[PDB]
């Protein structure tokens, strides 16, 4: 019943500033012992950066010493992360998380979904979506593959579902690859019964928030 | 200040097998008899999930197959019997001193029986061709192990430096992987050739498998 939902992710100019927010639901921020931000560079690895205690005490990882401000708004049931003088090193998925009243406090049982922050001089570019049409050459056994090619976008990430999330079984959405152009390209496929290709409609729903691009492609 | 080192960095194991992962701190995380080491599980595209707190306590709602032990500077996460849904990166985290720190993560894969790829190939769309480029896509579906070789051939010329591939994480459904290779060419180059082939070599195939098509049926 307690969810952490985050906003403020996206493209940021090197030297610029970011402002993340974690909106708490099903729980009062004031009841929390601790609220936190933890980031993870795409490469991998988790890093705690900041915390605010229920009394308002703030704490920061020296790794980002003096360019961070954790704060909260009790009437909004929300807390915030602000950083400035952003470097490429600051590109990471940023997670909010709740600490505990028990057992040393500083372990996190509740997290938000995370938001990606990309620090780059490049500009946003929405993707093109092309069909990956079923064929006899995509029908090996009594089962056919079709998909969508989400090509030439920046920055990450892109969201891909099928039939408005109604079709999950057999769906593979691949990790984006970075092209020599500096743009990202990604494919999503779904294996389905070849006997339903004539009677069932298949729509991949593509979302790229950074460019405000949404596409629904029938294949 | 305070450095945690896990081992191994990566491991692969048969379903049901016991799995143990080590965490070593640079200083003690002991305090009032309690040990402030924690363990997280992170599945792809997900926030870390807390498994163990205070070295040995099972977090509510986590399966009993996961357990923690240790104290001072030596800590152990164990999974009694590895389940398919257990593929993930596992982290240890000390909560004794600020700058709260994590281990580098241990990657855990389920080792299943060999399963050969199902290969599919997709021609460029006319929609894309009008844009001046042609992407050809090859799909290798549900295979194990992860390693696979994909060769692109255009009228039997081996293409190199011309394509990119991506591999899904392990699917818990059946412990396989999938892989997408995309061959990119100019429309001009695409229109000038006929035979587009995707050749695949995998441990599960006695010999390579080639899926192809001829432009004019694309």
């Amino acid at each position: 019943e307690v969810q952490l939902v985050e906003s403020g992710g996206g493209l940021v100019q090197p030297g610029g500033s970011l402002r993340l927010s974690c909106a708490v639901s099903g729980y009062s921020i004031t009841s929390g012992y601790s609220w936190n931000w933890i980031r993870q560079a795409p490469g991998k690895g988790l890093e705690w950066v900041a915390s605010i205690t229920y009394d308002g005490s703030t704490n920061y990882n020296p790794s980002v010493k003096g360019r961070i401000t954790i704060s909260r708004d009790d009437s909004k049931n929300t807390f915030y992360l602000q950083m400035n003088s952003l470097r490429a090193e600051d590109t990471a998925v940023y997670y909010c998380a709740r600490g505990s009243h028990y057992f040393g406090h500083w372990h996190f049982a509740v997290w938000g979904q995370g938001t990606l922050v990309t620090v780059s001089s490049a500009s946003t570019k929405g993707p093109s979506v092309f069909p990956l049409a079923p064929s006899s050459k995509s029908t090996s056994g009594g089962t056919a593959a079709l998909g969508c090619l989400v090509k030439d976008y920046f920055p990450e990430p892109v969201t891909v579902s099928w039939n408005s999330g109604a079709l999950t079984s057999g769906v593979h959405t691949f990790p984006a690859v970075l092209q020599s152009s500096g743009l990202y390209s990604l494919s999503s496929v779904v294996t389905v019964p070849s006997s339903s290709l004539g009677t069932q409609t298949y729509i991949c729903n593509v979302n790229h928030k950074p460019s405000n691009t949404k596409v629904d492609k029938k294949v | 200040d305070i450095q945690l080192t896990q081992s191994p960095s990566s491991l692969s194991a048969s379903v049901g097998d016991r799995v143990t992962i080590t965490c070593r701190a640079s200083q003690s995380v002991d305090y009032d008899g309690d040990s402030y080491m924690n363990w997280y599980q992170q599945k792809p595209g997900k926030a870390p999930k807390l498994l163990i707190y205070a070295a040995s306590y099972l977090e509510s709602g986590v399966p009993s197959r996961f357990s923690g032990s240790g104290s001072g500077t030596d800590f152990t996460l164990t999974i009694s019997s590895l389940q398919p849904e257990d593929f993930a990166t596992y982290y240890c985290q000390q909560s004794h001193e600020d700058p709260y720190t994590f281990g580098q993560g241990t990657k855990v894969e389920i080792k299943r029986t060999v399963a050969a790829p199902s290969v599919f190939i997709f021609p460029p769309s006319d929609e894309q061709l009008k844009s001046g480029t042609a992407s050809v896509v090859c799909l290798l579906n549900n295979f194990y192990p992860r390693e696979a070789k994909v060769q692109w051939k255009v009228d039997n010329a081996l293409q190199s430096g011309n394509s990119q591939e991506s591999v899904t994480e392990q699917d818990s459904k059946d412990s396989t992987y999938s892989l997408s290779s995309t061959l990119t060419l100019s429309k001009a180059d695409y229109e000038k050739h006929k035979v587009y082939a995707c050749e695949v070599t995998h441990q599960g195939l006695s010999s390579p498998v080639t899926k192809s098509f001829n432009r004019g049926e694309c």
